[PDB]
DNA sequence: AAGAGAGTGAGGACGAACGCGCCCCCACCCCCTTTTATAGCCCCCCTTC
DNA sequence: GAAGGGGGGCTATAAAAGGGGGTGGGGGCGCGTTCGTCCTCACTCTCTT
């Protein structure tokens, strides 16, 4: 007994179930209400040496479905369900397979044609355009992306030259986090001018040639 | 440099495009194109003939789906307004847009102030200012052989 | 007169070389700001209906 | 909520200041392929036996 255990009780009882193939319109009508608890009646008629299966559509639902059985000896089928509470169980074993066919032949294709046309609605096609489009590349003093970027840079402003002591303290404090830093990445952390930062870094720090990516600055002066 | 050169090339060929039109096709702002435009002229020691109101009537009217008669009237109105000095100091593009608006309002094909501004690249406020200056002399500016769908006396006032 | 080792022909895996980039660093320029008159153009915000 | 008007901003123009940031031109070396050197093996002679 565990979460992954399968409740194989249905197999023990050898419960039999029927697998039925039905078209979409029959199920679509059921899916319309799908909560009235009734969609039709399944009638089975048996004779001395012949059995026939047929289904009748509900009168309210509409506002004959002959059934053909199929051999199940070529493949063994079982039905299982997964409970929302993580408790899998086996409903039973399929004992017969059936298929549903339309009683009508001529006007039935008309319903199918509507479905094919209906499923063709998302099929987009190129549209002829009477007048050439004149709304593209409209005159503009400056692009929106450009002024927004320009405004951001102006608001942020240029980086200022902080005192050497404060810059040095920040550099040494950040050195503990990682052994080595990239010049570009170090600039963001220190937020100082590249030329000014390089001069400070040169005064104490040095760059070591690394054969894996490239020569990078090392915060350790020695 | 290329965007400014494209602007000069259009001027030198007699089919000027306004700085906004060139900017709309380039990542470079209109301000920078003008800066390079003046530098190029100094470097090349060349010059470009001053643009006129009629240099944009064909493109603007065609882009506005206006008939030929409206374009002819719009060209006549803009030239006459400049000749009469009704809009001294106004940019030719502003006058052209206002002239198009006056002619458009006087025909079956009527274009709003916003529509002309978008194609002309001129703010509707600017079109309003230029139109207000030429509105008083509307009967004189319109061509003599022009059919008014809306009478000149009933042109929009604003 | 007969064994291991070898010559030769011949097939299969590996290292140095050759490119072939992608990233970087160093000149060079531009931009920032301030002042002022000018006029047109344009944008944000307020107000009227 | 649509539309007009008021106030405010952008642009060029010169000129100087000092310095951050962007960009173009060279320089630097890591990693995916390619060929010759190296190494392994099947089928016959030879020195030693």
């Amino acid at each position: 007994a565990e979460r992954g255990e399968l409740d194989l009780t249905g197999a023990k009882q050898n419960t039999g179930v029927w697998l039925v193939k039905v078209p979409k319109y029959l199920s679509q009508q059921w899916a319309k209400a799908s909560g009235r608890g009734e969609v039709g009646k399944l009638r089975i008629a048996k004779t001395q040496g012949r059995t026939e299966v047929s289904f009748t559509l509900n009168e309210d639902l509409a506002n004959e479905h002959p059934f053909v059985l199929q051999s199940v000896g070529g493949q063994t089928l079982t039905v299982f369900t997964e409970s929302s509470s993580d408790k899998l169980s086996l409903e039973g074993i399929v004992v017969q397979r059936a298929e549903c066919r339309p009683a009508a032949s001529e006007n039935y294709m008309r319903l199918k044609r509507l479905q094919i046309e209906e499923s063709s609605k998302p099929v987009r096609l190129s549209q002829q355009l009477d007048k050439v489009v004149t709304t593209n590349y409209k005159p503009v003093a400056n692009h929106q992306y450009n002024i927004e970027y320009e405004r951001k840079k102006k608001e942020d402003g240029k980086r200022a030259r902080a005192d050497k002591q404060h810059v040095l303290d920040m550099l040494f404090s950040a050195f503990e986090k990682h052994q080595y830093y990239n010049l570009k990445d170090l600039v963001d952390i220190t937020k100082q001018p590249v030329v000014y930062l390089k001069e400070i870094l040169k005064e104490i720090g040095v760059q070591n040639v690394k054969g894996i990516h490239k020569n990078t600055w090392e915060l350790k002066p020695e | 440099i290329a965007s400014a050169c494209l602007y000069i090339a259009c001027r030198q060929e007699g089919v000027p495009r306004t700085f906004k039109e060139i900017c709309a096709v380039s990542r470079i702002s209109k301000k920078e194109i003008g800066r390079c435009f003046k530098l190029i002229l100094k470097a090349l020691e060349t010059s470009v003939d001053l643009i006129t109101t009629g240099d944009f009537m064909s493109r603007f009217c065609s882009n506005l789906c206006l008939p030929k008669q409206v374009q002819m009237a719009a060209t006549h109105i803009a030239r006459k307004a400049v000749e009469l000095d009704l809009v001294p100091g106004r940019s030719p593009i502003s006058v052209a847009a206002a002239a198009i608006y006056m002619a458009s309002q006087a025909s079956a094909e009527k274009r709003t102030q916003k529509e002309i501004g978008d194609i002309a690249g001129v703010a509707d406020v600017t079109i309003r200012q230029s139109y207000r200056l030429i509105y008083p002399r509307a009967p004189d500016l319109f061509p003599t052989d022009f059919k008014f769908d809306t009478p000149v006396d009933k042109l929009p006032q604003l």
